């Protein structure tokens, strides 16, 4: 038992806790017993669910993509045809999690990736194909796939997972930052150039993931949609910031819509209840 | 006999005094200190010019008008032409420092107005255009002048929205960052001691600003009848525990 | 070849479970941690920090004037502001407390409201801040108001007044989402005397109000917010 | 309850426990000179 | 019949996992190990060995002359060579260090550059080797160059000069793949005096340059290289 | 000046070797004191012996 | 962390640990007469 | 028989045991003055 409130009686002192000076920049821990006669009560509470481990410890969808399985004969752009796809791992494309991460400035953690692959056959097909997807972790510098069945899929040194459509794949990934933490924000540039981008840093690089169906082609086309979920484990977060108020518009940019002008709800009278 | 209101800060060959202070904030309850061996990566020896760079430099004054929106300075950018500090800042590949920021605004027991003086680590600005457009280097590197929020916006520059903190967040929540107020009826000044905050031990002082000091009028300035409708705002800043490394030829930056 | 039996739920993906998984990068060495000031361990740590309330909700567009509460000289017995105590809604929705409260379903605890005076030093005033527990209508006058939890504020050197809103409730947790059974009452402000300005002074003076949680506070049942959404996935 | 790690890498392990070392002060009272509730904020 | 629950990922084949499996040849006895000199335990063991840099990148076809740095007599103040410090690219890409660095994503550490003089014994010279940390442009002259990490070389009995490129960086790891934020600076060479040849001697003299890593070095995040590919599977 | 007035002044000492400062920016680069006018009516600045040679001539 | 072998054959076991007996010398200084950094390479 | 909890949360555990602290009296004899079977219910 920790006390939520203590028994407190009347006052008539020179010690006035009700008065302070917010000019100082401080917020003194006043308690109701500083301005009211109180009774003893117990916290009966530890605050587990608000620990940052908790707060960022659940899987959230961070990306949805699509691939296909057709007959690649005569097709000159496998990527455009949808025979394989990429994903430049980033956690700011889907907004639900992005607002959570951004509550802090620097963030360090391990990742638990769960990949779901569901299939659909939108047009006339005799049966539903049982496909196998390959997910390849392509670190910057490794050769990029160009065709759905390149030498690249050999993946001799790049980690890859093979799993069935309808199933799910799960693996953990260590904190892969080149610095001591990930930058939720970065008020800088890659080099002092007049035209180089701002904010986006390799200091947030987590990689690129490549996807494909390992099977050949049937008579029909099968559409595979991939959903990537991320869960943060072994979390560390520094420097809390102001919540995001305006809509997001772009990945890795604090840019906000210019026609968004009413985030705060309005009344008519400051006196109404 | 001593007061929380009268204070003296002596740093190098400069001494500042205030008789109307409201304590002072030491960011995240941490005082500046040099880089330790445990935290160090770079094998080079660091240069510590001491008292030649760790002294108070006073920025060009601002004018608080009754329609003023606010001002923004980016560090270490705002001090890049300040004596031996600026020099060192452009001869070394890397540097590290903390500061003592002293914002000044005196008035009259007849005036009323309130300034919010805040230090924001990693203040990534939003662009005038929005979309995927980035804020051009020169716009986040104004030097001593800083960013005057009631200036007309240009293509590729930041927004001039104090209400949105120029980043898509709301003004009222700026209180989560180390801040201090300058309430004329009370205050005269605001002092904030800033330690080095970064995800890397040492960094490039030109391609990255670690913080941006923001002075924002919240309560409009209201002068007495027949009094001058404006008040100047002065910002004095002293680098503390400065270290430099990767010395070579002068860094070449845009402009 | 150890005999087993698989149970219902086998193969499900519950986003909220916590188990071990193989590391895709075996033998990998993470960068060493360096010291970084401002470590956050619990969200209850940061809601104890007061942030401004946009109490001047009046208008059409967000503007710095939403945070400014107008005060008028030589007015007596009058009302300065009123608001319900819905921390997940109304004026508190955008604040840091209300912002974080909306990531949770239940809340409980005492609240801290500070009012900072910005008028001239040579002025004077006496204000009355009140909290009306649930069960009635918002006070209609100072007389009705003073019958509840209140603080008489004497404007002086000490620029701010702090009033705590003691947990006044039957049930131990209230919902953050505005629900009638779990309402927290009202909050109002009136002149106990009146604002008096010195010669050569005129116009309006403003009050800045802050909201934060007391150590008393608790928040449970984590959920998604209504303060952010999207119609399409974002791209670079 | 019991848990034994089945994998070699530290990343593979489940969630870390509750910090129990909360300290809102770095955020709520980062003042240089100590202020005591009840005494004049400014003297 | 022990109740279990199967988890997400069940049945997946992650090329990077490490578990037990049944032996297809149970009871089989492997040939005894015999002693063999030159056992390699870690790749960091072999990148400490210096190999030649094809600094004379000029030409169209690979040729032994790529490893030869030309030197000219009676030239003063002039530049001998220049190059960026992209170990995963440019002149370092084919070297043993750059070759192995490209199997990893991150790198960190100090580098060793040796320059071996092959000119006549009866000749003399004084050269200046320099490392320009990131943040500027490659030096344009010896004056600009000498302002950074450099070594003045006096040609004599001791045929080689060794200069270490100390880890000069903010961030603790750089990418092997050429990325701007993680660039390592420049490397250049100039005459501090000039090459002086003895009577009955003429033409060009050459320098051999070697690259290797110091014990300082680290490489992480293993991946596939860009230095090998194929269009079809090979056959006997 | 009156008690009800306010001001902030800057006093500076420029060691030998250059010209007198031409503006506050130039001035503040040397030994200086920022004065906050208040109850304490006077500001005191010491001019530290800043010299190579140990004695200077009065003439 | 824990591991028990479920199979009889040694081949069945998972990966061997880190060698921790690195020695670049056999490759970097296979010289007959010892050379000391700092002293004349050739005398 | 044996049982070890595989999860961190108490909710995750199986059924609680038998109470063995039955007491029908609060429902069958909530009388203020004690009544004894065999003696006059009302005197
Ligand atoms: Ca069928």
């Amino acid at each position: 038992q920790t006390l939520a409130s203590v028994s407190s009686g009347p006052k008539h002192t020179q010690s006035v806790p009700a008065l302070t000076a917010n000019e100082t920049g401080a917020t003194l821990p006043t308690r109701p017993s500083d301005n009211v006669e109180t009774r003893t009560t117990y916290m009966h509470f530890n605050g587990s669910e608000t620990d940052v481990e908790s707060f960022l410890g659940r899987a959230a969808c961070v990306h949805v993509t699509e691939i296909k399985n057709k007959n690649a004969a005569g097709l000159d752009n496998h990527r455009k045809e949808g025979l394989f796809n990429d994903w430049k791992i980033n956690l700011s494309s889907l907004v639900q999690l992005r607002k959570k991460l951004e509550l802090f400035t620097y963030v360090r953690f391990d990742s638990e990736y769960t990949i779901l692959a569901t299939a659909s056959q939108p047009e006339a097909s005799s049966y539903s194909s049982n496909l196998t997807v390959q997910a390849m972790y392509v670190p910057p510098g490794a050769p990029n796939p160009k065709e759905w069945d390149d030498y690249t899929w050999q993946s001799a040194s790049n980690p890859s997972v093979f799993f069935k459509v309808g199933e799910t794949s799960r693996f953990s990934v260590p904190f892969v930052g080149i610095a001591s933490a990930y930058n939720c924000f970065y008020d800088g540039y890659s080099h002092d150039d007049p035209d180089t981008p701002y904010g986006i840093t390799v200091l947030n690089h987590m990689g690129s993931m490549a996807f494909r169906v390992v099977n050949e082609h049937d008579v029909h086309t099968t559409i595979v949609k991939i959903r990537v979920y991320h869960r943060a484990k072994h979390v560390e977060a520094w420097i809390p910031r102001a919540p995001r108020a305006l809509p997001y518009v772009s990945i890795g940019r604090t840019n906000y819509p210019r026609d968004s002008k009413t985030i705060v709800k309005k009344r008519t009278n400051i006196k109404t209840y | 006999g001593y007061s929380d209101r009268v204070q003296q800060i002596t740093l190098g060959n400069s001494t500042i005094t205030t008789q109307e202070a409201r304590n002072a904030i030491v960011c995240y309850a941490e005082w500046p200190e040099y880089l330790s061996d445990n935290d160090a990566s770079d094998v080079n020896k660091t240069s510590k010019p001491d008292i030649s760079v760790c002294r108070f430099y006073t920025l060009d004054s601002k004018t608080w008008k009754a329609t003023s929106k606010g001002w923004c300075w980016k560090l270490p950018d705002a001090l890049k032409d300040m004596g031996v500090f600026g020099q060192n800042m452009f001869y070394h590949s890397l540097g590290r420092t903390g500061y003592t920021i002293h914002v000044q605004c005196n008035a009259t027991k007849f005036h009323s107005g309130c300034l919010l003086v805040v230090v924001i680590p990693e203040h990534q600005l939003a662009s005038h255009e929005g979309g995927t457009v980035s804020v051009k280097y020169k716009y986040t590197h104004p030097g001593d002048r800083g960013i005057d929020l009631d200036t007309v916006e240009v293509a590729g520059g930041p927004t001039s929205d104090a209400i949105y903190n120029m980043d898509g967040t709301l003004l009222g929540n700026l209180l989560i960052f180390p801040h201090q107020f300058i309430n004329m009826r009370t205050n005269n000044t605001a002092t904030i001691v800033v330690p080095y905050i970064n995800s890397v031990p040492i960094d490039s002082m030109t391609r990255h600003n670690n913080v941006s000091l923001m002075v924002v009028p919240i309560a409009p300035l209201n002068a007495p009848t027949g009094s001058s409708p404006t008040l100047p705002v002065t910002v004095t800043i002293a680098p503390m525990c400065t270290e430099f490394t990767g010395i070579r030829s002068r860094s070449i930056v845009p402009q | 070849g150890l005999p087993t039996t698989t149970l219902p739920g086998s193969g499900q993906f519950l986003t909220t479970d916590d188990r071990q998984s193989p590391s895709a990068l075996p033998s990998y060495e993470p960068t060493p941690r360096i010291h970084i000031p401002g470590k956050v361990r619990n969200l209850l740590e940061i809601i104890q920090v007061g942030t401004l309330i946009p109490m001047n909700n009046t208008g059409t567009n967000d503007n710095v004037t939403n945070y400014l509460i107008p005060l008028h000289a030589d007015r007596q017995n009058e009302q300065i502001f009123g608001t319900k105590l819905y921390i997940g809604d109304g004026v508190f929705k955008t604040t840091l407390l209300g912002e974080i409260a909306q990531y949770y379903t239940h809340w409980s605890g005492s609240l801290r409201i500070s009012l900072m005076y910005t008028g001239p030093a040579l002025s004077s005033a006496k204000i009355i801040l009140a909290y009306t527990p649930p069960g009635t209508r918002g006070p209609e006058d100072k007389k009705e108001a003073m019958l509840g939890t209140h603080v008489v504020w004497d404007i002086g050197l000490q620029s701010t007044i702090v009033m705590t809103i003691p947990w006044t409730s039957g049930v131990q947790f209230r919902y953050t989402d505005p629900d009638t059974y779990t309402s927290a009452g009202y909050l109002s402000c009136w002149y106990l005397t009146s604002l008096i300005l010195p010669p050569q002074t005129s116009g309006q003076v403003y009050l800045l109000s802050f909201i934060s949680a007391c150590p008393d506070f608790k928040l449970r049942l984590m959920k998604d917010t209504q303060t952010i959404s999207q119609t399409d996935a974002l791209t670079e | 309850y019991t848990v034994i790690n089945y994998y070699k890498d530290a990343a593979s392990s489940s969630s870390a426990g509750q910090s129990f070392s909360m300290d809102p002060s770095k955020f709520t009272e980062p003042v240089k000179d100590l202020m005591l509730k009840g005494a004049p904020a400014l003297n």
